[PDB]
């Protein structure tokens, strides 16, 4: 928990509907962001912890 | 005296500073109209395309919603600024 | 381009970008002009008439 | 100017009022 | 400064929002007065 992991990801192609369709999620909260709107931006850098 | 109204006018042209000013002032009006629209109103964003590009309409209704609330009262703000300078150029209009 | 929407006339400008500038902005931080992602090209943004 | 703000021109331009002012100094 | 020391930063944010713009608003009324009322006092001092 403390030495929580940070991987930096740049250069990629990313659809999120896999983040969809798998109903193994009990918890998928977007906060700043719509997540069905995703696919169709761009950004610079996407940080996963 | 005509030729030394000429000369004058010829070398300086801080005499002219009654419409100078008038000018200026239309013209910080306006920039102020302009640089307003940067402002995000405690908006996430001050871009309006920004705004509905990243988020659904639940949250993008208050997010615009923000920014419709700043932006509309900054453009009162020059509204009555400009009714008030008009009131000024109308006085001035009938002194003239 | 890159998320960035918007409605406007993309022609070929003659601004002078630096290598590590992508897009451009106006006095009313609107977008001004953008670089291309798939062309090393620069091209302006009017809005529509 | 593309935000909306727009200068509309008056409707007695600079060559009409030194026609007015040529025809004031000149009565 | 009750309200800094009281609340969470979350929920102080939008009571501080609500508390300058009450009083931004009151301000611009009081600036629209004091514009109004200088209009009236040049126009008496000009007359003057
Ligand atoms: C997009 O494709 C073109 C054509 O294959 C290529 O020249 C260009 O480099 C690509 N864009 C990027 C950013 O690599």
């Amino acid at each position: 928990v403390y030495a929580w992991n940070r991987k930096r990801i740049s250069n990629c192609v990313a659809d999120y509907s896999v983040l969809y369709n798998s109903a193994s999620f009990s918890t998928f909260k977007c906060y700043g962001v719509s997540p069905t709107k995703l696919n169709d931006l761009c950004f610079t850098n996407v940080y996963a912890d | 005296a005509i030729g030394k109204i000429q000369d004058s006018l010829s070398s300086t042209a801080s005499a002219l500073g009654k419409l100078q000013d008038v000018v200026n002032q239309n013209a910080q009006a306006l920039n102020t109209l302009v640089k307003q629209l940067s402002s995000n109103f405690g908006a996430i964003s001050s871009v309006l395309n920004d705004i509905l590009s990243r988020l659904d309409p639940p949250e993008a209704e208050v997010q615009i919603d923000r920014l419709i609330t700043g932006r509309l009262q900054s453009l009162q703000t020059y509204v009555t600024q400009q009714l008030i300078r008009a009131a000024e150029i109308r006085a001035s209009a009938n002194l003239a | 381009f890159n998320g960035l929407t918007g409605t406007g006339v993309l022609t070929e400008s003659n601004k002078k970008f630096l290598p590590f500038q992508q897009f451009g902005r106006d006095i009313a931080d609107t977008t001004d002009a953008v670089r291309d992602p798939q062309t090393l090209e620069i091209l302006d943004i009017t809005p529509c008439s | 100017k593309f935000n909306g703000l727009t200068v509309l021109p008056p409707l007695l331009t600079d060559e009409m009022i030194a026609q007015y002012t040529s025809a004031l100094l000149a009565g």
